[PDB]
Order: C-alpha cells, then structure tokens, then sequence
C-alpha cells in the first residue's frame, strides 16, 4: 500500500508523536535503534535505506527547542533523520498571532522544504496526518499556516488531522477560547475531517476503565496512538474489507463544515481486569455506543448520529460484525439522522492490537474504533463561542493578539464564521 | 536558546540576588568556585539559560549588580560565593542615595546609569536568543526605586520586545523602615506601570507571617525570608531550565496572568512551607499542596485574596506528579470559591509542570494570582502620599535633586487611576 | 436450558448470595478461583470465557461499603467480575426513604448498566432472582426502585424474589413496621412470587431438626441455599417431570396480590441423627406438612393452602411421590381451598443435594421442598400493619422518612393498601 | 469510606479524648510514633476511618483538640501518647474560661471559635465519605460548655446533614464539683437540644459506682474512669472499623434511638465489667453478659431505669456470638420487664454484632437506652436553677460577659419543656 505522512505540531504534537512511533516500531518489530532485526507493509511509513536502519517518514515541528531536545536525546534519538525534528528559538507564548504571523512564518518555510523533499521521494502519497492543539501557540497559529500551504502545494490531496479540542470544563490556560476558535475558522476550508479528543474524556476513561488512579499524559499518548495504529492499519497488514486513507472523508463528511468526528475506542480493559471479561464483538461494538466511552465529552444521546466508520481489528468473524451493526440500528435511544439510511462504514484487517512493554492495558485478541460524526459536537462548540463572548466583550486580551500584527476584525470574523457552523449543524440535525 | 540576564539593584535587590544564586547553583550543581559537580545531564543542557562559560568548566552567572554605595556589594564580594560574579559585573558608586528616589532617579543614578548599559548589553549580544530580562530591587529605598526606575525604563527602549519581570518588595501596610516610603513608592509605581510586563509585590510583613504562623523559626529575618523569595521566583523560570510536561515560559504567564495592560502587579505564593518537626505529620500528596495556596495564610503580599476577585490566576508545579490530580484540583477550587474568580473571564487557572524537583524536595508549586485585592495596596500608598504631601511634608528634599511637584500630581493622578480601573473589575457580567 | 440472573440487595442479600454460589461451584465442581477442573448444565448460572474461568451471572449491591469489601477479599474474590459488586459510600441507616428516594437512585443506574449488559449478552433470559430483607433501608427502599425499574425495561419477564420477611416476636430493628409495609406496596404491583422466610422459624428449626445449640446466620444461609438450589435445579440437571422458572407463578399465583407462598424443606437431619432414618419418600414428604418445619413461621393448620409445588430432588421413585401426595389430600386436619380441587405441582431432577464440606446437614439420598401459598400468612401481614398502627398513631418515627424527601400520605396509603390485602385474603380463604 | 472527625474542648474532653485514643491505637495495632505493627489485615483495611495516612506510615489521628488555657493540653503533648497528633491541631487560648458559660460562648469562645473551624475543615475535605463529627466535653464547667456549644452549633450550620454524636458529661446528682453547674448545664442543654442529634449522658458519681461496686479497685478516679468511657464509644463506632453480621452506624442508632427530635438523650452501659480476682468465678456467655446491661448497676447515668420506661434500646455487640443466643435473651428481657418498655412502640431493641472483640476479650456489648427516667435529671437540674436564679445568685458574673437574664428564663422554659414531653410517654396506649 502507498505512503501516509505524518506531521507532529507543537508540544502536543511532538509529545502525541513520540507515543504513535512507538507502537509502529512494535507493531513492524523495529527496534528503537533503527535496525530491523537479522515486511511490505511498514513501506507506507517507514522509509528504507541502504543499510537496515528505516528512517519514519514524519516531520516534527516545534517553536519552543525544549520538547523536541527530549526525543533527540533520548533512547529514539537514531530513530529520525536529524534534519526532520525542527525547533525554533522561543515559543509562541499560547498566542495564536505568534504561531500564524510573526514567528510562524520564520520556520514555516523550512518545514514545507522538508515536506516536499519527504513527500517528492514516494511514487505516490495518500495525505498528511497532523497533530496539533487548539489550545497553543504553535499548535493552532503553526498549525494554521501549514494548512493553507499544504492546501496549495499538495491541494486534492488528503488531509487528516487528529486534535486536542478543549476540555469542557477542565483548562490548562486561559486564552483557549481566542485561541480555539480563530484556529478553527481557518482550518475549516483547509482540511478534510478532524479526530477531536478531550483529555477531560481521556482521564475519565482511564480513572473509570483503565482502573490506575494517576494517570499523565505519557499514559494518555499511548492510548491515542492505538486509534491511530487501529485508524492506519488497513494502509500496512492485509484483511478483508480493508478501509483506505481517502476512504474517511467520504464517508464521515456530508458537507464541507460537518467534519468534526469524534473518536472512539473499544475495549480499554486493564490486564487483570480482562481475565473476567468474554470481549465477544457485540461486547465491544456495544460499547462504543454510550457517552461512558468517548475520547471527546459529549453526549451522543443529546444529539444524532450522521455517519460513523468502524474499523474491526484482529481475528473478527464479519458475520458477527453485521448482526451486530444490525442491532444497533434497531434501539430507540441509538438515534441517526432522517436523511442516511446508510450510516455504516465497516473495516477489518487481520492484525490484533500490540501491547506496549510495560503498558497499562491488556492484550485483547480483538479491538475496535469508531469515528461516529454526530450533531451532539454542536453543544462543545456553542460552549466554547460562549466563553469567547464573555472575554472579548469586554476586549480582555485582545492586546496581546493585536500586537502581534493581527488585525482587530479577525476575532469579530472568527465568531461570525462559528456562529454559521451553529446553525449549519442545527439544520442538518432536523429533516426536511 | 531563551537567555535571561539577572538585574539587582538597591541593598535589598543584592541581598536576593546574592541567595538567589546560591539557589541556583544548587540546582544545578555548580560550585562556589564555578565548577560543575552535579550529577544529572539536564543540568548541563539549560544550563547556558543563566550561566555563560569559560573554558576549564567555569560557568559565569550573567548578573549584574548595581548600586550607588560599595557597602553590600563588598559584602556579596567578599561572601563565600561572591567568587563566582565576573568582578566586571558590579557597577558601585561612591555616594549611595539616602532613600531619596529624585537622588537615584535624576542626580545621582544618572551618572552611573550609562555604565550598567555596558555591561548589560555584553551580556545581552552574548546570548544567542535573549528572552527577557530580571530585576530584583525596592520600592521604598532610593536606589533600588530611583535607578531600578530608571535603568527599567532604558532597558524597554532598546528592547521593548524582549520581557521584564520583577520581583519587588511593596512597602508593608502597618510597619515601615522607612519614612519617605509613600513618595519613593508612588513615584516607582508611576514608573513601573508603563514598562514592565509583570510585576511580583511581595512584602517583608506578610512574608513575616510564614515563618512564624506556618513555619516555626523566629530567630532569622533576612537570612531566610530572601530564601523564600529565591525559590519562588527560581519556580517561575524552572520550565526554560528542566523538560516538563507542560513547559511554561515568561512569556505564556504575562499573556495568561495580564489581561490589560496596566493590571500587571501580581502577588506570588510557594508550597509546601512545613516546619521541619510537624513535616513527618504531614503528606505531600497533590490535593494537599493546592488547598494552601489559596488561602491568606501562604500569601507573599500583605493584601488578603477574600476581599477581592481573581483575574487570572497561574501554577507552576515540579517533580512527578499525576497530571490529572494536578487538573481535578484546580476544577475543585474554582468551583467551592466560585465568588473569588470574575465571571467575565470563563477560566482564571494555568498549569505547568516540570518533571525535576527543587533541590531537597519532590513535589513543589509556585502561585502566581493576579487579584483586584492588591488594589487596596495602591489605595493605601495613596491615603499616605496625599496626607504628606497635603502639607509639603518632605518636598524640599526631593525638589532639590532636580524634581518639580507637578510630578508629584501626575503620579498620585496616575497612581489614583489605576485603583480605578482595578475597582471596576468588581462588579459581574451585565 | 436457559440463562436466569441474580439480583443481591442490601447486607441479607450479599451475605446470602455468598451461600448460594458456595453451592454452585459445589454442585458443578468449579473451583473457588473460578477455573473449572481440568456442563452445559452451568451455562444457567455461569458465562463463560476464552479461559477456563467462568463468571457468575449474578450482582451485587450494597449502599454500605462493608459487606461486599469482605467478599472482595474473601476466597472468593477471583470468582466474580470486579464491576458486578456494586458498593456504595454511606449505608441507608434503616431508612426506606433513604434507600428508595435519596441515596438509592444515585446508584441505581449504575446496578441497571450492569443487570443489562449482562441481560444483553444472553440469548434468552428466564428471569431475575431477586434476595433482599423488609427490615432494612437497602434492602427495602433499594430493592423497590429495582422492582420498578425492572419493570419497564424489562417487562414480562420474570422477576422472583427470597425475602426475609419481619419474624414476629424476634426482631433485630426497631422501625421494621414502618420499612417492612412499605415495600410491600410497591413490591405487590411489580413482582411474581415472593418466597418469604423469618430467621425465627429458621432458628427454630435449626435448635429442633439440625440439634446444634449455637447457629449463626452464615449457618442459616447454607440452609437458604439448599431451597435456592433446589428451586433452580430444574433449570441445569436433567431429570423427569423437569419444572421451569415462570411454571411457579402460575401455579402458585391465583390472584396478581397473592403471590406469597412460604418455603419449606425436608428433610433437615443431622449426619449421626440420619444414621437412625430411613428417609422414605413419604417421610420427606409428610414432614413439609406440619407447623414444625417452615420457613415462615406460621400455623399452616389455622389458615388453607390453595397452592403448593412440590420440588422433589435425587433418586426418587414418582410413583412413591403420587402415592404420598394422594394420602395428603385425604386428611381433614389439611385442608385445601374449595375452589381450587386440583392444588398441587411435582417437579424432578436427578441430582441429589451436595454436602458444602464442614456443613452440618447430612448428605441425604432423596430431598423435597415445597412452595406452598397458604390463607394463614394474613395473620403475619395483620400482625405486621396491628404493630405499624401502634407507632404511626402517635407519629414516633416519620420525621427520619420526611425529612427524606418522602411525602406523609405515603404512610396512610402504604397501611390502606395493605389493610385491602387482609380482605383480599380473607375473600379468598371462603366459597361463594 | 464513613470517615469520623473527633472533637474535644474543656479539661474533662482533652482527657477523655487522651484515653480515647490510647484504647484505639491499641486496637489498630498503631505505635504511640504512629507506626503500625498489628498482626491482623481488617485493623488496615478501615484505619482511615480515625487515622489519616503520611509516608513512611505514620499514621495521624484527624483529632481537634481545643481549650482556652493551654495547661490541659501541654499534659497531654508531654504524655507519652502525644506525639502523634498534628501539632496543628492543638488549639490553645491564653486565658481560659472561669466556669462562666457567657465567657466561653461569647467574649472568649467567640475569639478562638475560627481558629478552629479551620481546622476541622483540613480534617472535613480530606476525607472523601465524611459521615459525622464526634465530640467529648462536661456540661457543669466553661469551656466544655461554652465553646462546645459554641462550636456544635457552628458544624451543625455548615453540616446539617452530617451525623454529630455527643459524649458528655453530665452534673452528678448530689455531689458537685462546681457551684454553678446549674447555670451552665441549663443553657448548654438548651443549646444541645436544637443541634446535637444524639448525646450519651453520664456522669461520675454512676460511673463511680461501677469502680468499687461492681469492680473491686478503689484507688483511681480519673485515670480509669475516662478508660470505661473510653470502651463505651469505641463500641459504639466498632462497626465502622471491623467486619459484622449485622452492621451498624451512627445513623442507625439515631433512627432507632430517637423517636422524636426533641428526645435524644440516652445513657450508656457497658459489659462484662469484672474485677481481676473475681473474674474467674464466672462465665464468659451471651446470657449472663445481657443481664448485667439492663440493670440500674451497670447504667453510666445517674437516673434509675426502673422509675421510668425505655423507649428504645440498641445493644452492640462485638466477637464470635451466637446470633440465636443474642437474639433469644433480648426477646426474653422484654418480656420479663414488659412494665419497662413503653406499648406504643412494639420493639424497642436493636441488636448489632461486630466480629472482633475489644483488646483483652473475647465478647463484649455496648447498651445505649433512651428511657424516661433521665427526666429526673433535667427535673432536677431545674429545681436547682430556678432556687438560685429566684434570687439573682450569680447572674452579675454572666451578664457582665455579654448575656442577657432573658436568655435564663428561655434556657429555664425550654427545659421545662424537654421535662414535660418525657413525661407524655409514661401513659399507657389509649
Ligand atoms: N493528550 C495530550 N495533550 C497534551 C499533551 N501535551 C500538551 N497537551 C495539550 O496541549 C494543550 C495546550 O497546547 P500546548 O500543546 O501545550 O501548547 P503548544 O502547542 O506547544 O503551543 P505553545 O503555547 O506556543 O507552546 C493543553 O491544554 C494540553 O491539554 C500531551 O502530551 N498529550
Ligand atoms: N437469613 C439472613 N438474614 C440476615 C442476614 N443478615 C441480615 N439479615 C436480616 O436483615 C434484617 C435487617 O436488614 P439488613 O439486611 O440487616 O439491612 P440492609 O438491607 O443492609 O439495609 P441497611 O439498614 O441500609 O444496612 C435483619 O433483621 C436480619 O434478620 C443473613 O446473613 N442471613
Ligand atoms: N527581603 C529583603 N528586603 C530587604 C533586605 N534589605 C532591605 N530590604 C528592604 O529594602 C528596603 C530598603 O531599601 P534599600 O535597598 O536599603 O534602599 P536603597 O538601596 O538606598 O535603594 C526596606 O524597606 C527593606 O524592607 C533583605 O535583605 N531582604
Ligand atoms: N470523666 C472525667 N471527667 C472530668 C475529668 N476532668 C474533669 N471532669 C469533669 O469536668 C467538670 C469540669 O469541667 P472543666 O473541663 O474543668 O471546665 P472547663 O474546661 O473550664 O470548661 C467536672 O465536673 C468534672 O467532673 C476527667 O479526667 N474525666
Ligand atoms: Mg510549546
Ligand atoms: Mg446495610
């Protein structure tokens, strides 16, 4: 199967990275140094090389030296090519005008260089897979501006975004409302569909399945990286009804702006715990379908469901996937939209989950994950204009963002646009 | 990458400044003499953040220390680590100020001033990527007010983008060791609000009430209160010196900590303060840690949170700790004080953790709160300044050093405005 | 056959399930660890799994912490899947309201998420088995928003329940009328049978037959247990004349509020006593016909069975049990309803009791309980409102339930409701 | 999971509270450092419910101990048992109360009242189940009456909800230790009343009784005395902290034990109560262990059952019991003593068995009898107000502290009242 790239944006970005890499060594058996041990399949993202060292084909990109000087010293530091983890001088300062017009556009121009120079080296190219935070600087202002160049340069190419969206309640900072929304405004033409995730979710998982009473976000990391190994797995091992890249947008975007699928993930069962569990398919198809298990904190009963793709892992009996999809569509609560009959996209491969040495979940012998689009993601987004009205009404912060060369009607555009997403979301969620 | 160069100035600024690189060189192992001795390679790799290098491994902290008398500065010389300080770096004059903020701001600092530009700006074209710069001095003395003013606003000419931070001693409400205090104050103020990014009013009194109320330890004073202050603002520039989980930076505190311009002046707080007996009787559990931060009792400043609203408000925790105890809790404490947090601003806390600890300890945190509360402290500096100055209490000095009484008025004026402005910040949205 | 679930409510619940699934494990030989030794009997009780473990089909809930940590820790802690105990924070404090208003419904969804996943994962489901005591505030307010709840999701399944039912002199509380009555009211309009048991009669037995001196309630419940088994072997060993779960509502429910049969069992012997019996079959059977041996101790004699199953066990010889049940109906001093000729129910299985090791009664050959519905248990629920009407007339306890958010009318519709009961029975018990 | 904060103010409570917590850690298995050396797992799996937890396994008892003078309490940081509560606990005035009630509940309580506060809500939001507060104190002196009003009413506004049992003593009949145990019992009942949801009165001159009576031990007073009140509300709460078959709690006492709000005031028993010598001479059985717990012998209060009727009764068992044997004698005592036991309420027994038993036995049970022959107390402590209030016999000394004579004759018709409903439920049904 053909390359994906991945490209790694601020500390979430590069930290989220470090985590993913780590189960694709694994899952190809690649040890850390770089050397194979003394096939096909991890062509789509690792490189080759004359000798046996694969290089990933990813870029890691950062404003602030100090996060990514902790993955070029450490026990991966002969793992990536010395010219792809890019660090600038001074961080962005959680500014959305630092990371999109002042000192994003210092480096921008030297990631695109090794984008083209890594994306020209393979015969063909499925898209782009970035991580990013609304919640920073460079994460939402970098962000921004590799967007819109990777929209011209490579435009009809796919573009794949997983995101920390912000929490509802909990907040590590206090301008993510400025900075989450202007972000959006502009990647909302410049993307095919973005995989929210809220670390309120994430942590309430962890505390309530996972049963490990502290957890930290290099616990957190590795369970996002198996929505991306059970997302990308179709590109790498064979299996019947195999789901590619391009696939996604299809099927989980009705209409341009309704891209927002929130991730899901199934079983997440610690080692002990599990040897009390059957894990049958129903079993784990029925739990992706309860707002206990979602990686963003919304209710799917609140809202309906418009379109949802499952991607069954390891030694799955199809038929059993069918019955239970079937079910699923027959349950009053479960709601999908009037106007999608078929709101199903199945996909399976023949390569269970791998655990990670020392990792807190089990080896399950079966998995699944779900990318459900669902209207319920109005209300995070009513929440967080809601916020954003509180501050700028007053023009709290704005002083920061102007003098940063960033005009003033940028945030009065940024709500306005946000506030056609409300209402574009309100009327699909009705029937005609 | 992101240099910082250390200003003190005043006897007070010395002082801290002189044990807030005993702190530092804790850290990071670095020996009286300048020889590295530590045994973590992270000290090694930020260790250019406030260290420079001489070939033989001696590390040369970039200070600079300034004042207009040789007294302290012979003493910090003349200190067990005053041998570390490149003898360039301090700048004495021959006739210090008599706590007349005209004397060290137009007669006197003004001669000396030009001379701590040469040496800041070696230090500043010898980083390559300069951050911001530090300065450690007080208010109501006169050089650490006249010339700390002064050089303050210098130093924003030519850099006006690079940050400013200062950790600055506030007059005490009720005692004072000092009788000029509300004019060197006020006019410092007058001075301070259109320069400097982010401003730390702490105070000897209420700094007085940790060692005493929460510690037990009553024989020191300046020995020990100066040791406080250098672990908190050691706290503040942990995360340009360690790896953390969530970095923060001087410049994401002022951007989260500042919304308007002239609301800068925040009050720091630092955990855990147990008195060594009552230590084993105590856990050092993250729940725990964040209850004393909230509170008047573990406040810096003389001013009590209660009586006003959080802005914003910033933590700053280290060693290894569970990112979502250090989450819950701050969802905890907005919620059960629901009336201490403005509404017009739907979120008032910042987090960042680091993963290496102060030197003998394993868990820490520093509390940085920008509260309408510390408006009472302007408002009383005012009371006294208008009551002096009602009458020409002391004028004659101040107008003799090249200064005229309208100065006066614009800083009593300017002063009186920002009481204003935090006072409107009381009332909730609508 | 299959599957039935268990429902455990309150500290008499979780303590006497703990007998029970000492039985199970015993009738099957499953290990206490959970993994069977090195059949499709046990799929009733027991779900199976990839491993040899099989988990229990049963949950437990308990508002105070205490009772279920004793299993968690117990031999028994591998045995049951970590999420089926359910504990809460604060015990009910002898409270109804407490149990059914305030603090029962903060946790009664979640009992529900765990009774329906583990209903969803059955193809069929006879019903729920359902253990609780009158005389607390779990065990009677908790257990009442199940029966409720129960109700709705599931509706027309069945639902049996062992209760421990006030004694009447003996008494271990002080607000057992008050509690007692008023589950009474809500448990009549949402439940099948009711199979009541007093530990003063169990007491009595257990001095009488069993001839030990000191017993305790972990003896006791070993004796519940054998009822349980008895009642339910049908449903796993093969046997003649096999009796099904929802059979005992019919034949022993005349009318939608008379649903309390009393149990009874035979023979209860001692292991050197039993060496001096013959242990016939009419022995056994004529035995459960006399006030000495019940369950509930009531005076069969003053009232009129009009419905009773007989559950023979072991080698037994039907012809024998025809013969001995026909000598019954033929005395004057038993005496059957009028309108009811044909009042009798048999049932086989071809499984003799297990002896749990260390148990006191013997290992008998041949075993019989009976389900008998009898006119006499009116005297206990008059005696139950004679001891209500006490208190509530001068109004001694209600301030507890009041404040518990529990309107005052509840009292006076609670005795209304039981006073029609009395007439109920007492219509029943003549001929028109 | 059901956590206990414990209480203590005046001389009699911080003794009381010494000795109660000398009885637990023996139980626990605690060390006097707080370092647990048991031998069984149970004392672990509930030692949260008194003990808080610090690394290294020290254990800290979430005790508050409070008095206006800090001579009680200085005793008991000297004891050898005083080093493992928090230092910060400790809540110590200079200048304590002089018997006067005003002085502890207005002019001098009211200064220390929230210091307190804050001290039992660092022990309040540490716990995650928080079920109720315990507090020990006497009714006749100042401080255990005054502040401990002061302070009952004060949890009970922030925690209305929560469980608040009482342990007090109560004036002796005929002896008297204090003039004006009148004046400072009538109030305080009238303060309890209102708040305190169950409270156990005893008094010496009973508890005297047992020591040479029953017991052959004339030397102590003080010294065991507190150590049988100590066993008595360590049975109360043993449900709690071990296994049972039937399971216990404070709130289900109050429901059983308290028909009516007003009417909360009972008086405890405990058994077996054996001299040395004399021990062997008898059996260890349920039968002969229930009889000794209804007889006016072993009753810590001074009132006589036999002159009036138990309205509710709870025993609390503990050990390996028979069930049948606890369950047989009570029905067996309540018909022997049917003249006892009021008809209006058809079972005025609560059984609860706890499977461990104290240290130094095998079998044991706590009696808690609300009956309405303590009306002769409240009776009797009115006809000693009224004498000495009829002519103003120290009213100068409490309303010279900020009291009003109104507030006597309100505490004088508010008991008149209590003494009055206890008499309604003499009387016979219809
Ligand atoms: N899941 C996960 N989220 C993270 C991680 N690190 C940071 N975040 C999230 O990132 C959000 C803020 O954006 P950051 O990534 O920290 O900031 P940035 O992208 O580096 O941009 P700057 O402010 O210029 O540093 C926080 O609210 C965190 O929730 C991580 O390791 N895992
Ligand atoms: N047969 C039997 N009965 C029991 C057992 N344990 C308790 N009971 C009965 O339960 C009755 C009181 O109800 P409980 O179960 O103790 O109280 P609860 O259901 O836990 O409700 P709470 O009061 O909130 O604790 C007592 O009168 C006992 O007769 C037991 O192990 N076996
Ligand atoms: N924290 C701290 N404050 C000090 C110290 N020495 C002086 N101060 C404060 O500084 C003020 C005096 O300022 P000073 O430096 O003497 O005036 P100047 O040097 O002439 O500008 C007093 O109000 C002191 O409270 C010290 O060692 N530590
Ligand atoms: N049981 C017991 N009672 C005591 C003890 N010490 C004092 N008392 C009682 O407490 C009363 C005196 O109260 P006190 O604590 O001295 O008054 P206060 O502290 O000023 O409020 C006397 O009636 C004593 O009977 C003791 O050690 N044990
Ligand atoms: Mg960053
Ligand atoms: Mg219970």
């Amino acid at each position: 199967m053909r390359e994906c790239i991945s490209i790694h944006i601020g500390q979430a970005g590069v930290q989220m990275g470090n985590a993913c890499w780590e189960l694709y060594c694994l899952e190809h058996g690649i040890q850390q140094d770089g050397i194979i041990p003394d096939d096909s399949s991890f062509g789509t993202f690792f490189s080759e090389t004359g000798s046996g060292k694969h290089v990933p084909r990813a870029v890691f990109v950062d404003l602030e030296q100090t996060v990514i000087g902790e993955i070029r010293t450490g026990h991966y530091r002969s793992l990536f090519h010395p010219e792809q983890l890019i660090t600038g001088k001074e961080d962005a300062a959680n500014n959305y005008a630092r990371g999109h017009y002042t000192i994003g556009k210092e480096i921008v121009d030297s990631v695109l260089d090794r984008v083209r120079k890594m994306a020209d080296q393979c015969s063909g190219l499925q898209g782009f897979l970035i991580f990013h935070s609304f919640g920073g600087g460079t994460g939402s202002g970098f962000t921004s501006l590799l967007m819109e160049r990777l929209s011209v340069d490579y435009g009809k190419k796919s573009k794949l975004e997983f995101s920390v969206y912000p929490a509802p309640q909990i907040s590590t900072a206090v301008v993510e409302p400025y900075n989450s929304i202007l972000t959006t405004h502009t990647t909302l033409e410049h993307s095919d569909c973005a995989f929210m995730v809220d670390n309120e979710a994430i942590y309430d998982i962890c505390n309530r399945n996972l049963d490990i009473e502290r957890p930290t976000y290099t616990n957190l990391n590795r369970l996002i990286g198996q929505i991306v190994s059970s997302i990308t797995a179709s590109l790498r091992f064979d299996g019947a009804l195999n789901v590619d890249l391009t696939e996604f947008q299809t099927n989980l975007v009705p209409y341009p702006r309704i891209h927002f699928p929130l991730v899901t993930y199934s079983p997440i069962i610690s080692a002990e715990k599990a040897y009390h569990e059957q894990l049958s398919v129903p079993e784990i198809t029925n739990a992706c379908f309860e707002y206990s298990n979602q990686m963003v904190k919304c209710d799917p009963r609140r809202g309906k469901y418009m379109a949802c793709c499952l991607l069954y892992r390891g030694d799955v009996v199809p038929k059993d996937v069918n019955a239970a999809i079937a079910a699923i569509k027959t349950r009053r609560s479960i709601q999908f939209v009037d106007w999608c009959p078929t709101g199903f996209k199945v996909g399976i491969n023949y390569q269970p989950p791998t655990v990670v040495p020392g990792g807190d979940l089990a080896k399950v012998q079966r998995a699944v994950c779900m990318l459900s689009n669902t209207t319920a993601i109005a209300e995070a987004w009513a929440r967080l204009d809601h916020k954003f009205d509180l501050m700028y009404s007053k023009r709290a912060f704005v002083h920061w963002y102007v003098g940063e060369g960033m005009e003033e009607g940028e945030f009065s555009e940024a709500r306005e646009d946000m506030a056609a997403l409300e209402k574009d979301y309100e009327e699909v969620g009705t029937e005609s | 990458m992101r240099e910082i160069v250390h200003l003190q100035a005043g006897q007070c600024g010395n002082q801290i400044g002189a044990k807030f690189w005993e702190v530092i060189s804790d850290e990071h192992g670095i020996d009286p003499t300048g020889t590295y001795h530590g045994d973590s390679d992270l000290q090694l790799e930020r260790i250019n953040v406030y260290y420079n290098e001489a070939t033989g491994g001696k590390y040369v902290p970039r200070a600079v220390l300034v004042d207009l008398e040789p007294g302290t500065m012979d003493s910090v010389r003349s200190g067990p680590f005053g041998q570390i300080f490149r003898p360039d770096n301090f700048v004495f004059g021959q006739s210090g100020a008599g706590n007349n903020w005209a004397k060290g701001h137009y007669t006197e600092g003004a001669e000396l001033v030009d001379s701590v530009l040469d040496v800041v700006r070696k230090e500043a074209e010898s980083c390559d990527c300069l951050q911001g710069f530090q300065l450690t001095h007080s208010l109501g003395g006169g050089t650490g007010s006249g010339m700390g003013t002064l050089l303050i606003s210098k130093i924003r000419e030519e850099y006006p983008d690079r940050i400013m931070n200062t950790f600055s001693v506030v007059p005490s409400p009720k005692v004072s060791d000092t009788v000029v205090e509300p004019y060197n104050a006020t006019l410092s103020v007058h001075q301070l609000v259109e320069n400097t990014d982010e401003t730390y009013c702490i105070d000897n009194e209420a700094l007085y009430d940790i060692c005493f109320r929460t510690l037990k330890l009553t024989t020191p004073t300046y020995g020990d209160l100066n040791h406080l202050v250098s672990a908190t603002m050691s706290g503040v520039t942990t995360c340009l010196r360690f790896p953390g989980q969530l970095n923060a930076d001087l410049r994401k505190l002022a951007v989260n900590m500042v919304p308007f311009p002239r609301l800068h002046f925040f009050m720091p707080g630092f955990a855990p303060l147990t008195s060594r007996g009552s230590q084993q009787y105590r856990a050092l559990t993250v729940p725990e840690l964040t209850q004393q931060m909230f509170d008047a009792k573990n406040m810096m400043a003389a001013c009590d949170p209660r009586h006003g609203r959080y802005l914003t408000v910033a933590a700053v925790f280290r060693g290894r700790m569970s990112m979502k105890e250090v989450d819950e809790q701050m969802l905890n404490v907005q919620n059960k004080n629901s009336s201490y947090f403005v509404e017009w601003i739907p979120n008032n806390v910042k987090t960042a953790v680091c993963d290496i600890p102060p030197r003998g300890l394993k868990m820490s945190a520093t509390f940085i709160g920008n509260s309408t509360a510390i408006q009472e402290l302007f408002k009383r500096i005012s009371e006294q300044f208008t009551a002096m100055f009602r009458r020409k209490a002391f004028l004659h000095w101040y107008t003799g050093e090249g200064m005229d009484e309208m100065e006066f008025t614009e800083a009593e004026s300017n002063m009186n405005d920002l009481v204003s402005e935090y006072q409107q910040y009381q009332d909730a949205t609508a």
